[PDB]
């Protein structure tokens, strides 16, 4: 369900893995229950710090 | 101020004492490393008297 | 195959830094990046080889690498786990 | 102030709403990759319903796409429509004027107090390929234009703003500018926009640098009228070994774009260091090492002055004094006297024998090597000294270096000398 | 005067950022597979030779390394942060895996 | 300063615990009892727990020492201490 929101936000039809790493992390309770596990061609969420930035 | 141009042709002031006047304009404006001989720093100085 | 840690290059590096959020790069970091993924690699690679060794076998198998991998808590998802 | 000239120097060319394409391909982002997930900031949109102003992605807004030079793109982006991000499309220029001073030509001015880092206006023209860029330019060197046009969009893509642009062409060349251009993304297209440097007041007017590739022409002389001014247009050099020293004081010192060469390719080339090339710091070795011809060219002598101006070094005067003692022609030494040397050779002294950066013995030597042209040139009146009073120099330098008597004793002989000649007349003024 | 004037450079940080956002929306391998490959086989014959590698454990070895690595480096960014820095040095990649216990 | 020494040479050479028995007992009930009611305990799990506790938070001080001595600091901050548990994994 997760997974076909957010591909659903992303305007695709086609589940990837890319979708399936972005539904695991960006919810708490999913992240902490798969806490060690790499999700192959899943990439990673998009985090830039706040004073990493220029001001 | 160097150009081909004069600023004293638009005068009624003879082509042979336009150093004359140039030493005049150069002596107004108090100026004190100016030599009769520098027509350079003559023209300069006229030029910023009648076109500050 | 003679001394080819040097085939993982600046570049790659670098953009395996840029991935993390990383801004600037120090020019010393190459050689630490290097010498901990030859740790990790060669860890891994040493589990994969033991468990390749007692399946009386001669070709390391994918199953092996995710196997060692899950045993380090490090499980890897996409590769027949 | 000077009269407004906007609408004769918006009647000398073609006005331009946008930038033109010689052809669809050139000008596309990523050199024509079409970035389909085009990059989407996750601004939430700001509308204060009073004005109907949406006010995402300000200013002072933290829109990743503003801070990345990206234009959010209305349908596409979460910030909504009518972002304050769209200045290029919206195209909100700064209020400017058109005006002419000094030996400039037309020059842009503000009409408004401009904010730091406000977007001021976008740099218009046609994009054109090279090889039409250089046809172009061909065309222009025939018909002797005086005025550059061309700017590099990025690599094989340029903009001209001869015949077709927008205001910004009329923008003149500042050493010390108070805005600078810089490029932008505008949705798969590529921008050149002109940004404030710092903050600029009404009637100001608005300059950047030029950072001009000449390739091959000429040099032409600045006239900006900045104090760090370098005197002449142009960037980086073409490769190195091309100067050492700045052309009119290197020039001065007789050495030439071969001499320049020379010392470069003959250490640099084998192993002994030399730094790039940055005249803020005079290498003495290089000034030590030049050889010294004897001036005869009254352009040659203006150099030497603007050298004595300009130059502190006291290695660099050393050798220009030594090229003076060779040189013995009287007309140059006329001109060098209505240049008035003497006010320049005051300075060359005060710094070396009144401020002590060096050693007596040395500084002893130096006067002794600049008293002897001093007792040498042609002189007739005392108006020529007038203009410089070097005597109360010799005065102070030979009463702190008493001890040193050869000093003394030149300056004695070169202040009698002097005292004997005539006085010319200046006109008594009222009282 | 035909010269052109130039565009300048970007300042640093800038592209930086580009890049950033850039290499975390797209997934593609970092990493290029033959001298991977050629250095997963340094490392394999040091223990026993005539080992051959399927394509498939060269490819999961590539991605556990990959992961690794950018887990590495976002705790290596969090510990320059920390020290009010910008920049990365080795002394936060062995600080990172002395509290992560991987050295001891 | 040097009282501070004598206290890191004492108690790192000292075995005992140095969490206080009864409020360390009321603590664990207080928390166990919002799980379930009348709950009853075991000395040795409450031993166990204030044990275990005890090495856990050594650990954290330790590595927290660690993050402190990086930022060219010798006074603990709680930044250190949510450095540590994000380094580690806790959340
Ligand atoms: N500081 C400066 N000194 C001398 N010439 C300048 C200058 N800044 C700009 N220019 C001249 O202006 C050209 C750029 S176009 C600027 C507008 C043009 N002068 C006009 O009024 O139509 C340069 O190539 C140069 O020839
Ligand atoms: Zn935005
Ligand atoms: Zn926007
Ligand atoms: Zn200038």
């Amino acid at each position: 369900e997760l997974a076909g929101n957010a591909a659903r936000d992303n305007k695709k039809t086609r589940i990837i893995p890319r979708h399936l790493q972005l539904a695991i992390r960006n919810d708490e309770e999913l992240n902490k229950l798969l806490g060690r596990v790499t999700i192959a061609q899943g990439g990673v969420l998009p985090n830039i710090q706040a004073v990493l930035l220029p001001k | 101020p160097q150009g081909e141009m004069d600023l004293l042709d638009s005068t009624r002031i003879h082509p042979e004492d336009y150093s004359l006047a140039r030493k005049m304009a150069a002596d107004a404006l108090d100026i004190e490393d100016i030599d009769d001989d520098d027509e350079s720093a003559m023209r300069n100085a006229i030029y910023e008297m009648v076109f500050p | 195959l003679r001394d080819n840690i040097q085939g993982i290059t600046k570049p790659a590096i670098r953009r395996l830094a840029r991935r993390g959020g990383v801004k600037r790069i120090s020019g010393l970091i190459y050689e630490e990046t290097r010498g901990v993924l030859k740790v990790f690699l060669e860890n891994v690679i040493r589990d994969a080889v033991t468990y390749t060794e007692h399946a009386k076998r001669k070709t390391v198998t994918a199953m092996d690498v995710v196997y060692a991998l899950k045993r380090q808590g490090r499980t890897l998802y996409g590769f027949g786990g | 102030y000077p009269a407004d000239k906007t609408e004769e120097a918006l009647t000398t060319f073609k006005t331009l709403s946008q930038n033109s394409y010689q052809n669809k391909t050139l000008g596309n982002a990523h050199n024509g990759r079409s970035t389909a997930d085009g990059m989407s900031c996750d601004c939430e949109e700001n509308w204060d319903t009073v004005s109907g102003i949406n006010n995402a992605c300000g200013e002072y807004s933290e829109c990743i796409n503003r801070l990345t030079s990206i234009e959010c793109i209305s349908g596409t982006c979460s910030c909504g429509d009518d972002c304050q991000n769209q200045r290029f499309q919206k195209k909100q220029y700064a209020p400017i004027a058109v005006f002419e001073t000094e030996k400039k030509g037309y020059g842009v001015r503000a009409q408004a107090d401009i904010r730091q880092d406000a977007f001021i206006y976008e740099y218009l023209g046609e994009v054109i390929d090279e090889s039409t860029f250089r046809k172009r330019k061909e065309n222009y060197d025939n018909q002797g234009l005086e005025h550059f046009y061309f700017m590099m969009l990025q690599k094989g893509e340029f903009i001209d703003a001869t015949a077709k642009g927008g205001l910004g062409r009329f923008c003149n060349h500042s050493c010390r500018p108070n805005a600078y251009v810089d490029k932008w993304e505008v949705g798969n297209k590529l921008r050149m926009g002109i940004f404030a440097k710092r903050e600029i007041y009404k009637g100001e007017e608005i300059c950047f640098d030029y950072n001009v590739d000449r390739y091959g022409a000429n040099p032409q002389k600045c006239y900006c009228g900045e104090d760090n001014c370098i005197g002449f247009l142009g960037g980086r050099t073409q490769t190195d070994s091309a100067n050492i020293l700045p052309v009119p004081i290197a020039e001065a010192l007789g050495s030439t774009n071969a001499q320049e060469q020379r010392w470069v390719r003959l250490m640099k080339e084998q192993n002994k260091s030399i730094k790039a090339s940055d005249y803020s710091s005079i290498n003495e070795d290089y000034v030590n090492s030049l050889e010294m011809r004897p001036i005869a060219d009254k352009d040659e002598a203006s150099k030497v002055t603007s050298a004595l101006l300009k130059t502190q070094d006291y290695i660099i005067l050393r050798k220009l004094i030594e090229r003076v003692s060779l040189t013995k022609d009287p007309e140059v030494l006329k001109e060098i006297v209505r240049l008035r040397g003497y006010q320049c050779v005051a300075n060359i002294l005060t710094m070396i024998v009144l401020d002590q950066e060096q050693q007596q013995v040395d500084v002893e030597s130096f006067t002794l090597s600049v008293l002897d042209m001093l007792e040498s040139w042609p002189n007739s009146s005392r108006n020529r000294i007038s203009s410089s009073q070097i005597e109360s120099v010799l005065e102070s330098v030979k009463t702190k270096l008493k001890k040193i008597q050869p000093i003394g004793k030149k300056i004695n002989s070169l202040l009698n000398s002097w005292s004997k000649l005539e006085i010319s007349y200046k006109i008594p003024k009222s009282q | 005067t035909g010269g052109v004037m130039k565009p300048h450079r970007y300042r640093p940080g800038t592209v930086a950022l580009r890049e950033i956002r850039r290499y975390q929306k797209s997934t593609e391998l970092l990493i290029r597979k033959l001298p991977f490959q050629r250095l997963v086989r340094e490392i394999a014959q040091d223990f026993k030779t005539d080992l051959r590698f399927q394509s498939a454990a060269i490819g999961a070895l590539q991605e556990a390394s990959e992961a690794y690595l950018v887990g590495l480096f976002e705790d290596t960014n969090l510990c320059a942060i920390h020290a009010k820095r910008v920049t990365i040095m080795p002394k936060d990649i062995q600080l990172a895996r002395r509290i992560r216990g991987e050295r001891a």
